[PDB]
């Protein structure tokens, strides 16, 4: 029917009259601010905080929890749903963390959606504009397909390293940040494949199959130490914080940042390749977005905790050292890739300068935060010793 | 050939399965009895960017309607008082279900070995994050523009005062993440979402609409559009372990336990919220329940999994026998303990009593007479000095909390199940309301040590517990909870303190 | 057949137009048409309900013929009659600038349209003329716009007052 | 330093004025008596990207409400019949105003020499495109989900049948783009938008909401948020030409002419659509008009520009004098000629007549009686063989069309203006209804040669015109227009043919 | 008050009751499709078409119009509000054009908004990532600030060339397409300035003032003929179609494409400049989007018009020859910029091959569509004469 059979209380005369008749003259409480009891991080409480903080039903025995009592159902053996026992780090309140970008689900998918739609448009413009004509064939069929593509498995591995954190995170603000850090990583991995798939469409003999890049990753030599570092951060670490900290404030900050920014984002342009940098722009925007979150959690909140500042910095410096080695090892194996570059692409002088940019940025953004004493000269020297 | 070209989600997903590689420690970090096939595929071919786009589109409609038209129509206000209160519980309790589902699927993502199956769970991880924020937004919107913000604005902490919250955590928090990953999948997806969540969400929009609430339908109908992907995740979970010999040995028991766990709480709780938390009715709960659990889930859904060794839960017949009066029995307890809530409750009016009797022959002679007795004695008037909990004590009707499900029950008064099993073990007493929950505790005592409200509040004077857990409104004196939904004669902390109500652990009477 | 969008008058003119096979004859017919049926100075109001549409059909034919007969330079710079468009434009603007009053001015502007409207004159020159001629016409016309009483304005315009009521 | 940094609109706009450069032919292509100052600045510091973002946000809220909540509420249907018809006219007629404003501002963009003033006009060019599509969407939505799609679905071609459309094109089409760019700006911005549309748009949302329409408020309220920019453009047009000698000579004349042009059509048409096209009244047009034209515009707004030489229109007094009965005089004509519309009209009902008499003393003795007689003659019934136009003929009440404004008038019946001036010039008869429009024609005869409906339809039988111009419903027989808004006894093309109504040009009677 | 004073007919019991009683049992017409009378370009009528076609109130004497009669008010002198006299081109129906991208206002601002927000994200990630460190100082301070900067005036002039068309276009579909073509040009001019403003923020001493770029544009040699052409296209063309056609299918297709794609997009990467390409990617996406609309209007609709195909091609061939000369002069002067580059940047062969790409693309996408006999080598030879 035109009017339908269902009667709605907001528009049905009879029902609405009954409802209006039952309403009070004014709200039964003037405090219309949901989450009013949450301590604002900024001037005023934000929508991000109101909708997120305290969604996790932790009891007081888990630093910051507002509930009481044990969990209703635990694991066989007695392991709690969530518990202090899942991470070495300690704090006065697990709900202190705040994503600097204040990202809850809505803003997050809005931004990634815009990027998806612009990506689509860009690709349609690139192909129609014939910009592929000026790209160096060796850089494409060899370094983009094989070496850039292999790096997708590195990102995919870092993505998966977040699985346990998604399950064990001790707070909502931390779970959300963690989930977004990992989702952005798989996105990057899928964007690397997207480019190879695009090239396959506009370049007659290009094969999008992951066979070549996978073999390079699994059996190759350039990414040997990289993969070993990844398989370890993912499947050998059971502490959700050690995983996120080491992945974002150690490995990806050094190895990842070097490969993306100092190798592909720096050399691709020299081969007439503005395609790859388009996607790397995304990866770098994501990396820098996540960094602000990583920094707020491990430094502003944990590393500077009013009660466990010393304790946490010790645990993290311990972690920094534990993974700094596999990382440097990853950077060393990678150096062997420069030997594959056509003569005259770059020089040891540029490379040395690019390594210091990474190491110096790392020291300034991470190392110095937990007072970890790292030696730029020795690290660069250790890695640089990989040049063939 | 400079034809405008691009690449879509499906074209990338084509190679998603190959993203995972083999290596020594490539295995789940969580304990499990089953083995998920590493070649399991997923139903929807999505990549992170396309997922974001489809959800972003849904968000724009939803928030657009909420911030524009609905606000212009004063949709947050023109809602029946009873339903405004009911949504405090429905949205916040559902919120925790959404939230723990994030961790649950996070645990499932870690469990899957096939890249596609991991990707399937991953999509739900993000969806449950969106649902957490959506349920949060409903409370946020009603607090912001509704007739009574109290409870809507602080449920995350005021919910800890009452007994109904404990059982909610069992089915939608701990039941989702504590145990064999597969068991959790069964509680969450196979039973929770497929049997209850999915049908419930839509039902909620129907009851909401009938009572003037257009806010909830706008949000909940959007949440519902994401459930097909989660249904698939649940289905694929079974297909994923169907070949593992362990499946034939454990699947049906984890499922039966999962079925009992979920129905134990929703059978009484959902029907209670629907029929007693509304003015206008949509459909009798007995009718609804039978369709959901028997026709749709127990029949069609469970039937499609037959080829994978799945069978109807053995406790199904028991569930149906215990169901009929379950929700009516519970409201008596919820209302009697009204001061422990974070919402306002109302006694049935004349039209409602006629509706209850018409749909549940015998309702009036039991529940009806009791409510009229309580009302005449003044349970709605703060100067009466009467709270229905006093009636239970007076007439020797102890109220217990099932050690396993956390569901409150009163065997001496119940028109439904009246079985009771009490045990002592290593200096601790335990009370059970059914044979399935009893077996669970006996076989897994260390999985169920949840302290109940009588144990925690034992020896404490009621008003003190309320004050301590912030069960007060802005003025710092009036209670959030109320025994009626009118605007005047609201009970204050002093009205409670004067009752001199002191909690006692009912099990100690057997000493 | 007396319709609004289709009728015997329009059909009749489509046939007459179909018989214009040379530029000069076609262009002359278009100009004659404009003198006979357009503007308030039209020789007759008999085609009032269809002239706009018929003119457009006549324009179409003159345009097609001109593009076929004229080389590229002439198509851009000469009128359908072979005049240098710039010369005509400048000369008309000169007349307009010498106009002593709004009455002389309106005749120059209106006459220019009737004689040179595209496809007679190239669009670029014609619209440049509209720009310049319209400016002077308005300046002359809008000066002391309300000073002349209606009684006298009716006489200046030269209307025949048929009926007045109030 | 590597601190996250970016650049906003204002930062780029800072250098926008410098984008234009000098060269001999850098001048406007349009005829104008004025000179816009080369350094004129703009109020809002926007750039393309930011403009798009701020409008995109508005769109999402608007379309979100329309596609979700409003559709779920059946908002397109639950509107009073009379108003569903009124919106066919209101939305489509405003659409053409929005559309021509695109071209008008393109012309102003060309006129301005300062990059900043060009940019201000540019933002309006884009806004007017948005508004065209918005008005189109209202008709599109009511056609798709409403009680009567005819008219809403083809107004772009069915509006050409009636006389009311001709006048709309004068004020909202040709008045916006034909003439001195400044004269057009006055019609469009300084008078049209500032005096009428700005207040009109808001008023429409009030009348709409009162008659059950929540669709129009959702769109029109969104349209209204873009008007601040347009008002600034109009005000800035005056500032840019204030320091030029020509301004003292011509400004007030162009303004007075623009004011009369706009007022001549809206004074009667707006009031008519509001009062007669509604069930529930919001405010008498008389008081709405006085506040708009006299107080707000002719007082506050017009006064602010006094420093730039602007003065109150000299025809303002005549406008008010003719205003009072204007809309009442016109509805008599629109209803009499109802078969030429694309919407259904209704006679005032008893309740409405009381309202009319209460707010316009003397209404009943004139209009009331006339409507009662037409009702008696059976104007609502298809078998009567009667159309109010016959009544005008039988009672020797000729209806003329103003040669300049296109507004229909019946001087022998009107309670308002009753003047009629008839002139013959070079073989053609011309009829005017006021001294301002008459001056316009005498001074600029070649600007006003619009043929009226009587001239075009002369000698044509009514049913043939309607059929030729597609004034029929999908069944191919029932008329789109109706003399009543009920769902039964709708007039057909044959009912009209049987009347054997043949148009004739009323001016031919003169010798 | 909580409930408010305004009673709404949709929710007010008494008023809604009155409204509901007056409603018919079902819709008074089953045809619920607005614009059902419009001839669909594709399978089914699109929202783009419904909301746009016939919005312009043209009478039948302007090809395709559905109204009748003269305009109600014309210009002093008698010029019609819109008329056939404003353009040399003729057609059977001015409403035939369809933007292949089906852009009405909403979809249009949606996409640009996505591009704006992502641009802001990109810039915040670019600055935070310190990618500016690797950009060649000379390229930045000389070629980006002065020469890329001067190009903003080219794009700005092309934007302005659309003002008359916004006023004179003979149909809604053409007016909307034209407005969007012009709006994208001002956007590009603003993005060029946006980049200069960004650099001024992250590079000490970089002056964002337009004085230098403007002096280059107005008095330099490299852009002398380009400016002369733009001044002509903008202010000496009074025919709205000659303007849009000559701008998009001649000048911008040859000069514009060469500058944006074959000079800056091609060479910026060689100087470690990934910033400029980010913006040129947008300009090229916009160019390819407008091309589809330009081809539909001028080739599909006008050049292939059933009754005026031969006539319209003659006119467009005429316009092509008229504007090809000034366009070649513009490219010729621009050749002067190559001598300003550091030795070894590029050579005559690369420059020549890049000229041929632009010319060959132009012949394929535009010239051949109207049978314009373009001689690729003669055009290139004329341009090369400008190489110093
Ligand atoms: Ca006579
Ligand atoms: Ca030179
Ligand atoms: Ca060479
Ligand atoms: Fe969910
Ligand atoms: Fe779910
Ligand atoms: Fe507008
Ligand atoms: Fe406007």
């Amino acid at each position: 029917s035109m009017l339908g059979e269902r009667r709605r209380g907001l528009t049905d005369p009879e029902m609405a009259a009954v409802i209006l008749k039952a309403l009070p003259e004014a709200p039964l409480d003037g405090n219309n601010k949901m989450g009013y009891f949450v301590t604002p991080r900024w001037k005023r409480l934000t929508e991000y905080e109101a909708l997120t903080v305290y969604a996790q039903p932790n009891a007081d025995w888990i630093a910051g929890g507002l509930d009481w009592g044990d969990w209703t159902q635990k694991f066989h053996g007695g392991r709690p749903s969530w518990g202090n026992e899942t991470t070495e780090l300690r704090t006065v309140d697990w709900f202190k963390h705040r994503d600097p970008l204040r990202r809850w689900h809505a803003p997050y998918v809005k931004d990634k959606a815009e990027e998806w739609r612009y990506t689509d448009r860009f690709l349609q413009g690139y192909s129609a504009d014939g910009q592929i004509r000026a790209m160096n064939p060796t850089w494409r069929d060899e370094f983009i397909n094989r070496y850039w593509g292999a790096f997708l498995f590195n990102e995919y591995g870092l993505f998966n390293a977040h699985s346990q954190g998604a399950r064990e995170a001790l707070s909502d603000v931390t779970r959300v940040s963690l989930a977004f850090w990992g989702f952005d990583k798989i996105d990057i991995a899928q964007m690397i494949q997207l480019e190879r798939g695009f090239l396959a469409k506009i370049v007659p003999g290009f094969d999008e199959s992951t066979a070549v890049p996978k073999a390079e990753w699994t059996n190759g030599e350039v990414y040997k130490s990289a993969r070993l570092a990844v398989e370890g951060l993912w499947q050998e670490v059971f502490d959700w914080n050690e995983s996120a900290f080491s992945v974002h404030a150690v490995y990806d900050a050094l190895f990842g940042q070097f490969v993306r920014r100092e190798f592909f984002q720096r050399l691709a342009p020299r081969f007439g390749d503005n395609l790859t940098p388009f996607f790397i722009n995304q990866a770098q925007t994501y990396f820098q977005i996540a960094k602000q979150g990583v920094q707020d959690l491990y430094y502003n909140c944990l590393g500077d905790d009013p009660e466990f500042s010393d304790y946490n910095r010790t645990v993290m410096r311990n972690w920094t050292g534990k993974w700094l080695e596999p990382t440097i090892a990853a950077l060393r194996d990678f150096m062997g890739l420069f030997a594959k570059l056509p003569a005259g692409t770059t020089d040891k002088e540029e490379i040395t300068a690019s390594l210091y940019r990474v190491v110096d940025d790392w020291i300034e953004d991470y190392a110095s935060r937990i007072d970890f004493k790292a030696d730029r000269d020795q690290i660069v020297k250790a890695v640089l010793a990989g040049l063939k | 050939n400079r034809a405008p070209t691009s690449v879509n989600a499906q074209e990338v997903h084509r190679w998603l399965q190959s993203f995972n590689w083999d290596f020594k420690n490539n295995r789940t970090k969580y304990a499990t009895k089953y083995k998920m096939a590493n070649e399991t595929k997923e139903q929807f071919k999505l990549i992170a960017k396309e997922y974001a786009r489809m959800e972003a589109v849904k968000d724009e409609r939803q928030f657009g309607s909420l911030q524009d038209a609905l606000t212009r129509l004063n949709a947050g206000v023109r809602v029946h008082p009873k339903w405004n209160e009911t949504m405090k519980v429905v949205s916040n309790f559902l919120e925790v279900g959404e939230y723990n589902a994030i961790a649950a699927t996070g645990m499932l993502w870690d469990s899957a070995q096939a890249a596609e199956q991991k990707n399937g769970y991953l999509a739900q991880v993000l969806d449950e994050i969106r649902h957490t924020h959506q349920c949060a937004y409903v409370n946020y919107y009603f607090a912001k523009n509704g007739q009574d913000p109290a409870g809507h604005n602080d449920a995350r902490r005021t919910r800890t005062i009452g007994p109904l919250w404990k059982g909610m955590k069992r089915v939608f928090s701990d039941g989702f993440i504590s145990g064999d990953a597969v068991e959790c999948s069964l509680n969450l997806q196979l039973v929770g979402e497929a049997c209850f969540t999915n049908p419930l969400i839509v039902a909620v929009t129907e009851w909401a609409a009938a009572n003037g609430d257009e806010i909830t339908p706008t949000v909940f109908l959007s949440i519902e559009t994401d459930e097909l992907r989660h249904m698939a995740n649940g289905y694929q979970t079974v297909v994923s372990i169907a070949n593992d010999p362990a499946s034939a040995k454990y699947l049906n028991t984890d499922l039966n336990n999962a079925f009992w766990t979920q129905q134990k709480y929703f059978t009484p709780v959902l029907g209670m919220l629907f029929e007693y938390g509304s003015k206008f009715k949509v459909e009798p709960w007995v009718k609804t329940w039978d369709r959901w659990v028997y026709e749709d889930w127990g029949g069609i859904w469970i039937g499609r999994l037959g080829k994978y060794g799945v069978e109807s839960p053995r406790s199904l017949k028991d569930a149906k026998q215990d169901a009929y009066w379950a929700h009516h029995d519970l409201y008596l307890l919820a209302y009697a303990l009204w001061p422990t809530g974070f919402f306002r409750l109302a006694l049935p009016d004349q039209e409602e009593m006629e509706w209850f009797e018409a749909n549940y022959p015998g309702w009036y002679d039991h529940y009806g007479k009791i409510y009229e007795e309580w009302r005449a004695r003044g349970c709605e008037d703060p100067s009466s000095g009467f709270i229905p909990l006093m009636w239970f004590i007076e007439n020797n009707h102890p109220i217990y909390i099932d050690r396993v499900s956390q569901v409150p029950f009163c065997p001496s008064l119940a028109k439904g199940a009246s079985t009771l099993r009490v045990h002592e073990y290593n200096g601790e007493m335990h009370t059970f309301s059914d044979q399935w929950g009893e077996r669970m505790w006996l076989a897994e005592p260390e999985r169920y040590e949840c302290q109940n409200i009588f144990e925690q509040y034992e020896g404490r004077e009621l008003s003190e517990v309320i004050a301590e857990l912030h069960g007060l409104r802005s003025d710092g004196k009036t209670l959030i909870a109320q025994p009626h939904v009118r605007g005047d004669k609201l009970w204050t902390l002093d009205d409670i303190k004067r009752l001199n109500c002191v909690f006692k652990n009912p099990v100690k009477a057997f000493n | 057949k007396l319709g609004i969008h289709s009728n015997d008058t329009r059909d009749a003119w489509v046939n007459k137009i179909a018989q214009l096979n040379t530029l000069e004859k076609a262009a002359e017919m278009l100009k004659q048409f404009r003198m006979d049926h357009t503007t308030p100075f039209r020789n007759s109001y008999e085609l009032d309900n269809d002239y706009l549409w018929i003119e457009a059909k006549l324009e179409e034919k003159v345009a097609v013929l001109k593009a076929r007969a004229f080389n590229e330079v002439d198509f851009r710079h000469k009128t359908a009659f072979g005049e240098d468009a710039k010369s005509v434009l400048d000369g008309t603007v000169a007349k307009m600038n010498a106009a002593k009053d709004k009455w002389e001015a309106e005749k120059i502007h209106i006459g220019f349209r009737q004689a040179y409207k595209p496809p007679i004159m190239p669009v670029n020159y014609f619209l440049d003329g509209e720009r310049q001629l319209g400016t002077r016409l308005m300046e002359l016309r809008n000066l002391n716009y309300y000073d002349t009483p209606l009684e006298e304005l009716r006489k200046q315009r030269g209307v025949r007052v048929v009926h007045l009521q109030s």
